């Protein structure tokens, strides 16, 4: 439910462009399809429509 | 004779540094082609073949740029350059974000630190990177902030033993180490005039020529390694292996001098000056075969010109496809991760060692993954529509 | 023709030029107005006022002056002229038409005089080389500004400045407006041309001290009033003359015009001087009345004096961008930039202007080729170029090609519609300098290897 | 004959030049030191051309012109922001024996500096730094020993403190500061005198953390 948090969505953007995660980290978005995701954070990650 | 083209080659490549900053890859040929013609028509001596990169670089400066986290592309390595070779403080225009990275390796040995307009401590971060020396690199310069304009202009007054510079109401005083980058992650934005005059306009944009220019030389690299050899040589043939000709000859003359008569006495160094003739002899070689290198790689390149193109065209679609959703956001990145699982990692090549069937299943496995990786970000409806467009893009493509 | 009849009084020999002369001017006048509207641009505006300037600027030349030929008079005539009704125009053909009908209305309204004495193509007058208001030799003005160029770069501030004819010109008409009773100057050219540093150049000429505020964010509008009380002060209560200089920066702010324009307009803002303000105001400037020469006690009176020296010794400087549709806002927001404001229009910087930027700066550089042979059709694009050019000219004309063929660039992607960024002179100064060091650079690289 | 007379020409120059060389330093004044070389070239220019084909006066000519060039070296000298420890590093690096009251022009002026230039404007670059960095410590100093706490009467039961966002806002600026001068390159000279103000303004951060909350809570309770 990470459309619930618009503001924070951009803030966890920022903490993954800017680190260096382990060989087999995988963070998982599941959400729901809303204007309120940000661009960025769209444009940062691999979309699977459902 | 290079005495003899060296005030053309500089205008030349001055002209470039100063203006065509802001103007794409084709543009910026355009004007470079325009002030060659007239430099010519003037009896104006310039060198025919003036590669800017490798004139106004070298490459220990292209490997520490690489090595800092720089795309491989022509128009990477002219902006950096012209990050290098500034007058006035650059503004660098990546809507991708490469350009702030690679600055921020760059100078990271300098403790450069990251602010932007929009914060309101940007004032004191600046008030501190200007007294102290610590470069700045200063983001989101559409709500540019006029009390930058001392500091854009370079007014300094030196009153006592201080060079101070009135930021705002204050007199802060300027550090010699100091150094600003601006930086804008939006293409699509208009400067006023006065910040267009004080800031050289670094444009990182990706544009349908830059693009498939850059698709041309990663599938030359990837599936010509010959040609690709070929074509980066003639690129060194100007300074890099006249420089290690040099560095040759200076290892001959201390060589030479470090012997006590031993010229004679052991009649070894007659395989140096042997190996600096091969060398040499390897040199002329590349320069008298030029023209047909040149010639030899146009042909091969013109054979992977439609895949460019192809790969631009379905760039630009996946970009264009936001109106069609707001969920179809597709970065640059995430093509070229599609263009490296369509050219490396490609089960269907394995076996294959005829170029021009390469290139075919190159060609068809792009679309076919290009459709794989975005339709399942897409909903159910927008399937077809973007099946289309590739079928579009694959009848333009193909001869016949 | 009764301010005429007026005026040519102070010169008896000239009595029955009067009616030509109200004739002429009436004329010209009109032809200007009908040519030049507000429809092409917004500051087009011609009415009565300007030939009122233009009877005060004759004047203002005739008065020391002892005795003047008829061809003297009409040489002040389209001097004035010029300065009235050219000096705004935006376009190259706009002035050259100005140009020419002046010589036309002049000849047609006065035969039997010498053209060539009567109107010259350098018509400059100025008071630097003489107690009075008499024409100047282009060479010998170019001389003496050049000397007080080399002061003002020992003293004050030393901003490198290039002297061509036109650089020559604007100093002069800056330096006309500076000499006048609330003579505020508006100056509209391209950033990098040299609006502010020509100002602060004629400033330092007249003895004018430069005001200058420093715009930022969170600049308010209680900040901006801080800064026009201190220049206030200076110039009402100590008689200081100040060459305030506001560029569009701060003009950008729509809480700064409404002040800007109350001055300009009344020499004096309301409101600004209150309580203790006002308190100390007075306070001040019955000292500066007294240190004068008046004795005034009454508040009102006081506050009259104040608003005369304010008068008398600020003049605001406005300088922006040459924007048309910007400047319509403007004229909206502040009718004082157009009714007082001495409009001056030199954005663009000349083909010569260019060449002799570039030839000035490209002086240190080892440019010349004994063995250069000149080509058969050069691409001449400065026409004064001398010929046959050698090497240092054919490159400065190369410069100037370069930046010409930026302005183009920028126009065709202005038509096709694409973002354009400005070209200033910012730029061809920062090209010049790129060749300089690069040329030194690779210069002394190639020595070192040889 | 027309050596003994050029000789005799030049001597009135080589006297000149050796007035200027004796000038102490500290009141050698550059400006006008600039002004009477160019008066001393306009009066060689008057030199007779048959006096002028001899290599000396043309060795002087030179002199006077790389005099001149060094001018804009001598005012970057002449600033205050030099101190001792930079002219000791001047010493060390141009191997010269210039004892601080007996620096004169004749010194600095035999030194080569159409040959170290680089050397001397590296070390004026480190000077300018120092210069600014120790100015920054003097504003601190300058600001932390005039400020006062803004008392105001309450309830006429005491006087409670204010411009408590003033007061955070400047202690935070300071801290920051410092923390960036911690990363300037010309840090190590001022690391002790930094390291005392970083403790002196966290004292004061958290003195004045503790304080707001205790003037806080004991009004809440009079209440
Ligand atoms: N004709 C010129 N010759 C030399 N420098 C010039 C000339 N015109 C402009 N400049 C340069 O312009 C800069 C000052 O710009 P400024 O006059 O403040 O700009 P603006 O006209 O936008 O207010 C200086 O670097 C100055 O050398």
């Amino acid at each position: 439910n990470v459309h619930l948090a618009p503001g924070w969505l951009m803030q966890l953007e920022k903490k993954l462009h800017s680190l260096q995660p382990h060989a087999c980290f995988r963070l998982f978005l599941t959400m729901e399809i809303n204007p309120k995701v940000p661009v960025n954070l769209l444009r940062a990650g691999r979309i699977f429509v459902f | 004779n290079q005495m003899s083209t060296i005030a053309g080659d500089c205008l030349l490549s001055a002209a470039f540094i100063a203006y065509a900053g802001y103007f794409d890859q084709q543009m910026r040929q355009n004007l470079f082609t325009t002030w060659s013609h007239h430099l010519q028509q003037a009896n104006i001596q310039f060198r025919t073949d003036i590669a800017r990169t490798e004139y106004l670089s070298n490459a220990d400066e292209r490997l520490r740029w690489q090595a800092s986290s720089l795309p491989a592309d022509d128009l990477c390595t002219e902006n950096a350059i012209m990050l290098k070779r500034f007058n006035r403080y650059p503004l660098i225009i990546d809507p991708s974000g490469q350009a702030t990275e690679f600055i921020m390796n760059e100078y990271k040995d300098r403790k450069i630190t990251r602010t932007s307009f929009l914060d309101d401590a940007f004032r004191k971060n600046l008030e501190s990177a200007l007294r102290f020396g610590n470069p700045l690199l200063v983001q989101d310069v559409e709500s540019y902030d006029p009390v930058l304009n001392p500091v854009l202009n370079r007014e300094v007054r030196r009153t006592g033993g201080r060079v101070l510079i009135t930021l705002g109401d204050q007199d802060i005083d300027l550090s010699p180490s100091f150094v600003i980058f601006l930086s804008t992650r939006d293409p699509t934005v208009e400067f006023p005039p006065d910040l267009c005059s004080r800031v050289t306009f670094v444009n990182f944009t990706v544009t349908r020529s830059s693009l498939q220019s850059q698709c041309l030389n990663e599938v030359l690299k990837a599936e010509r390694p010959d040609v690709d050899e070929k074509r980066s040589d003639l690129l060194k043939l100007q300074g890099e292996f006249q420089l290690r000709l040099r560095q040759l000859e200076k290892s001959l003359l201390q060589a030479l001098n470090e012997v006590k008569g031993r010229i004679l006495d052991d009649d070894t160094i007659i395989t140096t000056l042997e190996n600096l003739k091969r060398e040499a002899a390897e040199v002329t070689r590349k320069v008298e075969e030029t023209d047909i290198v040149m010639q030899e790689v146009e042909t091969v390149s013109q054979q992977y010109l439609p895949l460019s193109t192809a790969c631009s065209s379905i760039y630009f679609t996946m970009e264009s496809l936001k109106q069609i959703h707001f969920l179809y956001q597709y970065s640059l990145q995430f093509f070229l991760d599609i263009y490296h699982n369509v050219l490396y990692e490609n089960p269907n090549l394995k076996g294959v060692t005829d170029h021009t069937q390469r290139l075919s299943i190159i060609t068809k496995d792009l679309f076919q993954v290009a459709f794989n990786r975005v339709a399942r970000g897409m909903l159910h409806q927008d399937h077809i529509t973007f099946a289309m467009l590739l079928a579009r893009i694959k009848l333009k493509g193909t001869v016949g | 023709g009764t301010f005429n009849r007026a005026m040519l009084r102070l010169i008896p020999s000239l009595r029955t030029y009067a009616e030509p002369l109200t004739a002429a001017m009436v004329e010209f006048y009109t032809m200007s107005q009908e040519r030049f509207t507000q429809d092409t641009q917004p500051h087009y505006i011609y009415s009565p006022r300007e030939m009122t300037r233009w009877v005060r600027g004759i004047f203002e030349a005739l008065r020391p002056l002892e005795t003047l030929p008829v061809e003297g008079l009409i040489r002040i005539w389209a001097h004035e002229a010029l300065r009235l009704f050219q000096d705004r125009l935006v376009e190259d053909e706009e002035r050259r038409w100005t140009d020419e009908n002046i010589d036309t209305v002049a000849l047609k309204h006065f035969p039997n005089i010498d053209r060539e004495k009567a109107m010259s193509r350098p018509i400059l007058y100025s008071n630097w080389l003489s107690k009075d208001y008499i024409p100047v030799d282009q060479e010998e003005l170019r001389d003496y500004v050049k000397a007080r160029l080399k002061v003002f770069y020992e003293e004050e501030l030393d901003v490198p400045l290039v002297l061509f004819n036109e650089v020559l010109d604007h100093v002069l008409r800056i330096d006309r407006i500076f000499r006048q009773p609330q003579g505020h100057l508006l100056l509209i050219g391209v950033s990098g041309a040299g609006k502010t540093t020509l100002s602060r150049f004629v400033a330092w000429m007249n003895g004018l001290s430069v005001y200058q505020i420093k715009v930022h964010r969170k600049y308010t509008g209680e900040d901006f009033d801080e800064d026009l009380r201190t220049v206030l002060r200076r110039s009402g209560c100590k008689n200081e003359k100040i060459a305030f200089i506001m560029d569009e920066s701060n003009v950008l702010d729509s809480g700064f015009l409404e002040r800007m324009n109350t001055l300009l307009a009344n020499g004096e803002v309301p409101g600004l001087f209150e309580g203790d303000e006002y308190a100390t105001l007075m306070t001040q400037c019955k000292e500066g009345a007294q240190k004068e020469g008046l004795m005034l006690d009454s508040h009102e009176e006081l506050y009259k004096w104040f608003t005369s020296q304010v008068i008398r010794n600020l003049h605001v400087v406005f300088t922006m961008n040459p924007s048309s549709e910007g400047l319509k806002d403007r004229a909206a927001t502040s009718p004082a930039l157009f009714n007082r404001c001495v409009l001056n229009w030199f954005g663009d910087w000349s083909t010569e202007a260019l060449y002799q930027v570039g030839k000035e700066f490209t002086s240190k550089m080892d440019l010349e080729k004994p063995n250069y042979i000149v080509p058969d059709y050069m691409p001449v694009v400065y026409d004064k170029l001398p010929q046959p050019p050698s090497h240092r000219e054919a490159i400065v004309n190369s410069c100037v090609f370069v930046h010409q063929t930026l302005h183009q660039a920028n126009a065709r992607l202005a038509k096709r519609g694409g973002r354009t960024m400005a070209i200033t002179p910012r730029h061809y100064l920062d090209f010049i300098n790129h060749y300089a060091n690069l040329f030194h650079e690779k210069r002394s690289e190639l020595e070192e290897q040889q | 004959q027309d050596l003994k007379g050029v000789w005799s020409e030049l001597s009135k120059v080589w006297e000149q030049i050796d007035q200027m060389k004796e000038q102490p330093w500290v009141s050698v004044q550059p400006r006008k030191l600039r002004q009477n070389l160019d008066a001393l070239l306009n009066q060689l220019k008057s030199f007779p051309a048959r006096l002028r084909q001899y290599a000396s006066y043309e060795f002087v000519q030179r002199l006077l012109k790389g005099y001149m060039k060094i001018n804009m070296l001598v005012i970057e000298l002449k600033s205050e922001a030099l101190k001792d420890r930079h002219w000791k590093q001047l010493m060390k690096r141009l191997h010269v024996n210039w004892v601080v009251s007996e620096l004169t022009l004749g010194q600095i002026w035999d030194v080569d500096l159409q040959k170290n230039e680089a050397i001397v404007k590296d070390v004026l670059l480190v000077a300018q730094g120092e210069m600014a960095l120790e100015e920054f410590l003097k504003q601190i100093r300058e600001v932390w020993n005039t400020y006062e706490l803004d008392l105001v009467n309450y309830q006429n039961k005491c006087r409670l403190i204010r411009g408590w966002d003033d007061l955070f806002n400047k202690v935070k600026e300071h801290i920051n500061s410092v923390s960036a001068m911690k990363l300037s390159p010309y840090y190590k000279v001022f690391e002790e005198d930094a390291l005392s103000w970083e403790d002196k303004l966290n004292r004061i951060m958290a003195l004045f953390d503790v304080w707001i909350d205790v003037q806080r809570r004991w009004v809440y309770l009079e209440g």
